[PDB]
């Protein structure tokens, strides 16, 4: 799970 | 005559989105300041029903979003399971704002089904990261997916083209197993960069294998090289897939001056891509997306509305509610930054050759 932000 | 999805109340809802406050008003205001709305058919959006939204999103996710939206409970403990948190805060009203945006895109698609227009525009749509059961990347409901599912009532092959800075992972995921919808995304692809997916080798799954197309691109690309890549891919895709309708996501976070400071595009480069697609004379649904230099995003989508209308706009920003946001020069044109293009021609060529190999199976 990446952060956008 | 293009349909323009708009109402004052709709724009006011879209203005409350946490990562882009006031952007919808700025975009509409500048379009209106150039009088482009007088050359389009203005259509008020219908709000999406729960049944509309549940054609893609799960009941459990929709119920959670409805719950935390009621009072803006950004401290609910179950929000991280549903993707809410830093990127997607539980802004008060977000469930209804998202249903309005989803309904606006569905309304655009219905206008296209009915032959009301050949181009329908929802500049406040394009929230392409949202998953069936998860908010993601500032997207709570995936209006692009909802719009494609509405077009599927009539069109057996839909081409989704995604020119946002980010990979359109939510739309690609939704249709990964089907060949009725081909997704094509050009995006920055670099480990650590959101959402982390969309390599050229990601081509979809099962019956949808080779019906997803990804163009991974590095920092610094400018108008000419971007259009060359885009036209090359779309030429092959059009010949191989023969779409009957197009959904085009035009996130302006690629544009020079965006705080994300990744691509180095101007609206002219994106406009050339848009013109290439419009020349196909297919039913075309136009969406917004990212764009975090708000004035530049209004500049871009205003210019692209002109491109849709075949109209050349004056360089001078006209007087309007947000005039002072365009200072000190008050012109529509955007100037690229003086930083390097990290895209090597040999790498771009191999990406294009890999895609052409993929599309032979189509
Ligand atoms: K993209
Ligand atoms: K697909
Ligand atoms: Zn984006």
């Amino acid at each position: 799970r990446h952060k956008k932000x | 005559v293009p349909v323009y999805i708009y109402s004052p109340e709709y724009v006011s809802m879209c203005d409350s989105l946490a990562k882009i406050p006031k952007r919808a008003s700025m975009v509409h205001s500048l379009i209106e300041a150039y009088a482009l709305h007088k050359q389009m058919r203005i259509v008020k959006p219908k709000v999406a029903s729960m049944e509309d939204m549940a054609t893609f999103h799960t009941d459990a996710y929709l119920q959670h979003l409805q719950k935390v939206s009621q009072e803006g409970d950004d401290d609910h403990p179950d929000s991280i399971e549903y993707g809410l948190g830093y990127d997607c805060p539980a802004t008060e009203g977000i469930f209804d704002y998202a249903a309005a945006i989803g309904g606006a895109t569905i309304t655009a698609a219905q206008c296209l089904i009915d032959g009301m227009c050949k181009v329908a525009i929802n500049w406040s749509g394009g929230w392409h990261h949202a998953k069936k059961d998860e908010a993601s990347g500032f997207c709570y409901l995936n209006d692009a997916v909802l719009g494609i599912l509405r077009l599927r009532r009539k069109f057996e092959r839909i081409l989704y083209v995604d020119l946002d800075l980010h990979h359109g992972d939510g739309v690609e995921d939704a249709f990964s197993f089907t060949s009725k919808v081909m997704t094509v995304s050009l995006h920055k692809f670099s480990p650590g960069f959101f959402p982390g997916t969309g390599d050229v080798s990601d081509v979809g799954l099962g019956k949808g294998r080779y019906y997803s197309v990804n163009v991974p691109i590095q920092d610094g690309i400018q108008d000419e090289k971007y259009y060359q890549i885009c036209e090359s891919v779309l030429k092959e895709v059009y010949q191989a897939f023969n779409p009957k309708a197009v959904v085009l996501q035009l996130g302006a976070d690629t544009i020079a001056g965006d705080p994300m400071c990744s691509f180095n595009m101007t609206p002219v480069g994106i406009g050339k891509c848009l013109k290439y697609i419009l020349q196909w004379q297919l039913a075309t649904l136009i969406l917004g997306g990212g764009g975090f230099n708000l004035a530049n995003t209004a500049r871009c989508w205003t210019y692209l509305t002109g491109v849709i209308l075949g109209k050349t706009l004056s360089s001078e920003i006209p007087d309007h509610e947000f005039f002072t946001a365009y200072g000190p020069d008050y012109v529509l044109e955007i100037t690229p930054s003086c930083r390097p293009d990290r895209n090597e021609p040999h790498r771009i060529q191999q990406i294009l050759n890999y895609i052409k190999g993929n599309l032979k199976h189509v």
